[PDB]
């Protein structure tokens, strides 16, 4: 089976010692991934931000 | 040109549609363009064995019969038997088969004739399909490779209800001699309507193009696009609904009511599922998980915050004022 | 002789009749709805608005009426604030769809039967087939085109019609326009002159609306020769010669909803605060007597119905679960249609007639607030004619003359300054009933929201009303006992079954859902 | 085992906490892929844009 192929790459010690490197920076991914989520549900204000800099140097 | 106008699962929105008809309006399409309409359960007079004597005739080929249009869904249920849709001695399904099979042009008019629509949401207790497609998936109840004797497939005028002019455009083109000026897309759509989008003549295209959303209802709509805030379908739906406005007054999305992708074989789209019902739904509160048709996230969202910056001030206000 | 007659078509939908006729008499029928969509099973687990999507897709000549109730279960449901223009926006649409519904179905429908070879011996015959054959009827043509009018009306608020979704909790999508209210007015009043006083009255609305007695509208039509040959005219002379007047009586118990809220009055729809807002009175008219409609009283029957069932539900604890024709018949199931009945104090559970008729029998109930439709004519037709195709179809047309005049006023009473939208709390609890008169009657919704879906979704249609089959009890509902004492002449073209259902301006889509 | 190491690390109560904030924010990922896959199969439309952009300033 392929699923079963993939538990069989999970067993590999370089594949493993990766994938628990990963894990032990998995905190540090989980946070730029919220900081993006963050800077995604305030772009509009971004947006905002940046109409007001642009308006100011338009004035 | 013998049309016979059935209604399976339907609920005759498509024929009181048909019947808003202008330029023609329904009786002169009926009389003045020698378009004989042999039968209609809501307008036919005969009735009983009469009616079924016409029908006969035209499955049979006692009688030509040159458009079959079929309105409402193909009602299968229960266990493919169809008597969830018994007319006229039969199911209903069986004189699709008879009557499609018998005429030179097949119309399925409205989502549920063309592709199962409202009653083919799940659950689907009628077993509803479409005359050539179920959903967006080609076959139906007439299969992938039906073809009418003038070599068509069905001729899918989409819509809950399909805008009059939908069909009678196309029936004033089969009357004039212009049927080959009539092409049909992908889904068997007329082109010469399903080409455009909701959104093409849409009024609230300028605050699209600014990203300016209509943020509430009622009052909130004199201004914004209903895009992002009220799940508009416009820019992802082929219709003319802005372009040959309904009622020749107005469309939904003029209106402040968002396109609800009528015209589009999935609808309702998402099966109306909670929280999909004048809702944008979105990625990360604020991506939009369905863009317009023919662009991606990203260079739709670069775009959207390039234009959110450069927007002017009237895509700001009210516009759609007293 | 039994005779059963399918289809029965111009009743919006799928119906077959089944009549038993001794000596030229219907003597028992059987009303058989043949086709079943389910949008009550469909709306179960959806978002709580998918009603405001699927109802109006119950019918396409009343789906205006459907969105209606539909957003006024969940104003209810959700105890949301309507503004007196949202209401007033509401009103007029519901309005205007009858408006259309009003002459369409009289032409397309009903009056085209008026054309029957059985009537080739009455003097009238001659001018109801110039007038009323289908498709070149003099009368046809105009009544028919013109009926496009009122929903242009409703599109210009809702965005199209049929098919919007406009109606929404809290009040209305759209915003109109200085424009929008004008035009309203203008195409309202030239439907209104071209059709309805020109063609249909031969007069003005205001001569019609001072008829109040059966005596008056006989006058009315011998008043001059504009009103003698109106429509009309036309036809109540045509029924009095030919015998529409004679039979398709019915139950002689009307059911009204009501509908045309008063905006001051329902600010904050609540089920308990509905029949006080109505401006077109509910009301039961059971037993020659008035009383008061309670959506509490409501139950329908599947006993020969084709859903499972043992007992009378009410909506709010009602259930659509199909059975198959094949042994629902070898039940004795005949009909999609549940049998909606009414439990009026002293009679049981009884079925009511809904429809125009029913409207104007509870407009002529005493106690009338000044908001109220407040019309004594068909009390006094009632008793002095009783029910008939006739009186049934001079209901519904009454209607156009008084729904005209309230537009008209509604459009006036708009402030467009003013808010048509409250935006409500989408509470994911919440039990609403909605309810309005769409053209042929009282038409309702009992929603039960629940983990913000639909946890239930009841439509009662008015012809769920008038054409559901016998209950519990075998008896026979209004449409079946207003075929029982029709005369057939030819059973071959049995054209009285169609008056009889028809009259009802029977919709079968909507019958079923 | 390899593999049970890794189901070791995903015990841990931060491994878990950010594994569990990625989940949370898997709907941006998962826009952000799709938007790329949307971006890399119109990216023969988008060289079109930029050649006929490129070809105006050329006239
Ligand atoms: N009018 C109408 Fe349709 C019916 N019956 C609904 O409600
Ligand atoms: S208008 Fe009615 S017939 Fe089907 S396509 Fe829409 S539910
Ligand atoms: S431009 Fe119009 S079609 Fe919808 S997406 Fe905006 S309201
Ligand atoms: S819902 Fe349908 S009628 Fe037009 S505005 Fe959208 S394609
Ligand atoms: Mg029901
Ligand atoms: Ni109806």
């Amino acid at each position: 089976s392929p699923v079963d192929g993939i538990r069989r790459r999970l067993d590999d010690p370089q594949v493993a010692e990766a994938l628990n490197s990963l894990l032990d920076h998995a905190d540090l991914l989980a946070v730029l991934v919220k900081g993006l989520d963050g800077f995604v549900r305030r772009g509009d204000d971004i947006a905002n931000n940046l109409t007001s800099a642009i308006g100011e140097l338009k004035a | 040109a013998s049309v016979l106008w059935f209604q399976g699962g339907a609920c005759s929105g498509n024929t009181m549609s048909f019947l808003n008809a202008d330029e023609p309006n329904v009786v002169d399409l009926i009389v003045d363009f020698g378009l004989d309409l042999l039968w209609h359960p809501s307008l036919g007079l005969e009735l009983g064995n009469n009616a079924q004597k016409v029908f006969w005739d035209c499955a049979k080929g006692e009688r030509p019969l040159d458009i079959f249009v079929f309105e409402g869904t193909v009602i299968e249920a229960p266990n493919g038997t169809g008597q969830m849709d018994m007319f006229a001695g039969r199911p209903m399904k069986d004189w699709v088969t008879d009557l499609a099979g018998a005429a030179q042009i097949v119309v399925a008019i409205g989502d549920c004739a063309c592709f199962g629509g409202i009653p083919a949401m799940e659950p689907n207790p009628s077993g509803s399909t479409g005359l050539q497609f179920h959903k967006r998936e080609k076959g139906g109840f007439l299969g992938p490779d039906f073809r009418s004797k003038m070599g068509l497939p069905v001729i899918n005028v989409p819509g809950c209800p399909a805008h009059p002019d939908w069909i009678t455009q196309i029936l004033v083109a089969l009357a004039t001699g212009r049927a080959g000026d009539i092409t049909l897309d992908d889904l068997h759509r007329p082109e010469t309507f399903f080409k455009t989008f909701t959104q093409t003549g849409c009024t609230r295209v300028q605050f699209f193009e600014y990203k300016q959303s209509t943020l509430s209802f009622g009052e909130g709509t004199r201004t914004g696009c209903l895009f992002y805030e009220f799940g508009c379908r416009g820019p992802m739906t082929h219709s003319p609904c802005n372009r040959i406005l309904w009622n020749r007054q107005s469309s939904k999305t003029r209106a402040g009511m968002p396109c609800l992708g009528c015209t589009e074989p999935e609808f309702p789209h998402f099966d109306l599922a909670p929280g999909t019902v004048f809702k944008t739904q979105k990625v990360s509160g604020m991506i939009p998980k369905e863009v317009p048709e023919g662009t991606d996230h990203l260079t739709y969202m670069g775009l959207a915050a390039a234009a959110r910056i450069a927007a002017p001030q009237w895509s700001k206000e009210d516009m759609f004022v007293v | 002789l039994d005779l059963f007659v399918s289809p029965l078509g111009r009743v919006e939908g799928d119906l077959d009749v089944r009549v038993t006729i001794n000596d030229g008499v219907v003597t028992s029928a059987w009303t058989e709805a043949a086709m079943f969509r389910g949008f009550e099973i469909i709306l179960r687990g959806k978002d709580p608005q998918a009603g405001l999507i699927v109802c109006p897709r119950i019918c396409g000549i009343c789906g205006g009426s459907h969105l209606y109730k539909s957003a006024y279960a969940l104003d209810t449901a959700w105890r949301t604030h309507m503004p007196p223009n949202a209401t007033l926006i509401r009103n007029i649409c519901q309005a205007c769809e009858t408006l259309q519904s009003i002459p369409r179905y009289f032409y397309a429908l009903f009056a085209i039967d008026l054309t029957n070879k059985n009537y080739a011996k009455s003097k009238l015959y001659d001018e109801a087939v110039r007038r009323f054959a289908p498709y070149v009827g003099t009368s046809y043509q105009p009544g028919v085109v013109l009926s496009a009018k009122p929903v242009e009306v409703y599109a210009i608020f809702g965005g199209q019609w049929p098919x919007s979704s406009f109606m929404v909790p809290g009040g209305v999508m759209s915003a109109p326009t200085l424009s929008d209210v004008t035009r309203a007015i203008a195409i309202l009043e030239h439907w209104n002159d071209n059709w309805l006083e020109k063609q249909w009255l031969g007069c003005s609305v205001d001569r019609w609306l001072e008829n109040k007695t059966w005596n008056d509208v006989l006058a009315w039509v011998d008043e001059n020769e504009s009103q003698y040959n109106s429509d009309c005219g036309f036809f109540i002379r045509y029924c009095l010669d030919v015998g529409l007047d004679k039979y398709g009586q019915g139950v002689g118990n009307y059911l009204a909803t009501g509908t045309y809220f008063e905006p001051s009055l329902y600010e904050n729809p609540t089920i308990e605060g509905r029949n006080a807002a109505l401006i077109g009175r509910s009301g039961v008219f059971a037993d020659g007597r008035y009383f008061e409609f309670d959506q509490a009283n409501v139950t329908e029957d599947v006993t020969h119905s084709f859903y499972e069932g043992n007992r009378p539900l009410h909506p709010f604890e009602g259930e659509t679960i199909p059975v198959n024709p094949e042994d629902g018949r070898r039940q004795g199931k005949y009909s999609w249609a549940k049998s909606p009945r009414y439990a009026v104090p002293g009679l049981g559970n009884v079925p009511l007639e809904t429809g125009p008729l029913a409207r104007r029998m509870a407009a002529s109930a005493p106690d009338a607030e000044t908001h109220q439709d407040d019309d004594p004519l068909f009390a006094d037709i009632y008793n002095a004619i009783g029910p008939s195709v006739m009186v049934r179809q001079l209901a519904r047309m009454h209607e156009g003359p008084k729904y005209y005049k309230w537009v008209r006023q509604w459009l006036d009473d708009l402030e467009l300054k003013e808010s048509f939208y409250t935006k409500p709390v989408e509470y994911a609890e919440g039990k609403g009933f909605g309810s309005t008169e769409a053209a042929r009657g009282a038409l309702s919704d009992w929603i039960v929201i629940e983990d913000s879906k639909i946890k239930n979704y009841q439509v009662v249609t008015p012809t769920a009303w008038n054409i559901g089959p016998r209950d519990a009890s075998e008896v026979l509902g209004p449409i079946e006992q207003a075929l029982v004492g029709s005369p057939i002449v030819d059973a071959e073209d049995p054209v009285e079954l169609g008056h009889v259902a028809r009259s009802f301006d029977s919709c079968l889509v909507c019958t079923v859902h």
